[PDB]
């Protein structure tokens, strides 16, 4: 049953917006890291 | 106005307790840098992130130096322009509240090319 999971996870990483949004995050994460 | 308002009001708040500097100076622009960071906003949440960044001063303002040129890639999709057609290019916004952020974004960054 785990196609329809695989599918539905293939639905939302797929395409240019969550990459970026990636891109940002990990952005953050070292700026909030490195803050201090 | 609210957010201006607002916005200035943070600025009396960063000034009236100077002795709880370092627990929300850092606490603050974390707030800030962590609402900045995404692409799934409002347009309003993003003006008063940037505005909270101009109350700020000095090197935390260099601090979002780095991270913006992907944040505009991003937030205003230059996916390959060569910036000629960009009155009626873009996608999320509308032309007014794209000319808001860009004159604010630069209304911010005056600060850390004034020293």
């Amino acid at each position: 049953l785990f196609k329809l999971d695989l599918e539905d996870l293939k639905q939302q990483i797929s395409g240019t917006r969550f990459i970026g949004n990636l891109s940002l995050k990990i952005r953050y994460v070292l700026w909030q890291c490195a803050i201090d | 106005a609210l957010r201006d308002f607002a916005a200035s009001l943070l600025d009396y708040v960063l000034k009236k307790f100077p002795q709880a500097y370092k627990s929300l100076k850092p606490r603050v622009t974390r707030t800030l840098l962590k609402t900045f960071l995404d692409i799934n906003r409002v347009f309003g949440t993003y003006y008063g992130c940037l505005k909270g960044v101009s109350v700020l001063e000095g090197e935390s303002i260099r601090f979002f130096l780095g991270n913006l040129n992907n944040w505009a890639r991003l937030v205003f999709n230059e996916s390959g322009i060569t910036l000629d057609n960009i009155e009626e290019h873009l996608t999320k916004f509308t032309k007014e509240e794209t000319q808001i952020l860009v004159d604010t974004v630069i209304s911010a960054l005056l600060v850390l090319k004034k020293d």
